[PDB]
């Protein structure tokens, strides 16, 4: 809401700037959709494959 | 789909070793013991929510 | 000769009868579902497949007394596990 | 291990030698615990001589039945820590029972820990004494090679 607040009514002189909501949400939480995409990356996050030879 | 011995496969379900937790493994050079994997309550949803 | 399997037998009306065995007549237990090599070979000739062939093959199928009626192998953490045995409990709508 | 690790006098920056030394020390620990498995059933081999002054495990009420064997105990009490059932580790006075002995599997997850403790003491002394200090050689027994016994 601070990214859409204006300081002037003229559309060509508007002070509103692009909003970070969706990009930030996708960057942090919706970036782990690949983990649940037939990859097994959720396992890779906490795999600890202890195979002693 | 590409089983080269069907009769063996059928007469493999009757061998108790095929369905026992600690059965004898069916000349071993090397052996790799997977004795630890992932933990518990470590889900990304759970760790993010916490 | 150890290590050995340890089983649990549920009897009627009740009573968990534990049974540790060194050898047992498993040939008798699996005899009912043992298909002779001739039978499996003949079915393979009739149906040269892997999905329609298994179909035909499947379609062709006292504590001491209760031993051969109910067994439940008991997990031993001391020993090493060699077979991935998964219990699939499927629920059905119809 | 010390004979092999002081044979690394090949010209190298001190930092490199610390790592190629710690690797060999860990490998020596590995070869020791591997050979420990092949003697896991020799309870007399995994035995500790407790003095009458040191804190001692409590005597099982059946060790008082050795007959003409209780007389041999004059100074040392040879104890082996076995693991009956689960979780509990109990001490067996080895020389107060007739032979051949029958015992639950020996708790090598207790004796090997102390043997390794003193091995890491020696290895931390040599690591922090020849090359730069600051490294306490620890072997992850509980994770790397604990499964063999427990
Ligand atoms: C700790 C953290 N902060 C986030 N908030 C603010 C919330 O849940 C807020 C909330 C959400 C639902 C309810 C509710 C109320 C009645 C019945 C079911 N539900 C109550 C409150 S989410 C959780 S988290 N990341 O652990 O799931």
């Amino acid at each position: 809401l601070r990214a859409v607040t204006t300081h002037d009514p003229n559309p060509a002189a508007s002070t509103e700037q692009p909003s970070p909501l969706g990009r930030e949400a996708v960057e942090q939480f919706f970036c782990h959709v690949r983990a649940q995409l037939n990859i097994g990356e959720y396992v890779k996050h906490n795999v600890t494959p202890r195979e002693t030879v | 789909p590409a089983c080269k011995d069907v009769p063996a496969f059928v007469a493999a379900h009757a061998d108790p070793r095929r369905f026992h937790f600690h059965a004898p493994p069916t000349s071993p050079r090397e052996i790799r013991v997977l004795h630890s994997l992932g933990g518990d309550y470590v889900s990304f949803f759970e760790r993010k929510a916490s | 000769q150890t290590p050995l399997p340890v089983y649990r037998i549920s009897m009627v009306p009740t009573g968990q009868a534990f049974a540790a065995l060194a050898w047992d007549d498993w040939a008798r237990i699996t005899r009912d579902a043992r298909l002779a090599e001739a039978v499996v070979s003949a079915e393979a000739a009739a149906h040269p497949d892997h999905g329609a062939l298994g179909r035909r093959l499947t379609d062709r199928i006292d504590a001491g007394g209760q031993m051969y009626v109910n067994r439940n192998e008991i997990f031993n953490g001391a020993l090493a596990i060699t077979n991935i045995i998964l219990d699939l409990d499927i629920a059905l709508k119809e | 291990t010390l004979r092999r690790v002081l044979g690394l006098t090949t010209a190298c920056v001190p930092e490199e030698d610390a790592l190629t030394a710690r690797g060999l020390m860990e490998d020596a620990c590995d070869r020791l615990i591997l050979d420990a498995f092949n003697k896991r059933l020799d309870a007399e081999y995994w035995s500790v001589r407790v003095s009458p002054f040191e804190a001692s495990d409590p005597l099982p009420p059946t060790a008082f039945r050795g007959g003409a064997l209780l007389d041999a105990e004059h100074y040392w009490r040879r104890v082996v820590r076995v693991c009956p059932g689960g979780g509990e580790s109990v001490g067996v006075p080895v020389d107060l029972y007739p032979r051949p002995l029958v015992l639950p599997p020996v708790d090598c997850a207790h004796h090997l820990r102390e043997i390794l403790r003193e091995i890491e003491l020696v290895f931390t002394g040599v690591l922090a004494g020849v090359w730069g200090e600051g490294g306490k050689f620890v072997y992850p027994f509980d994770d790397k090679m604990s499964f063999l016994f427990a």
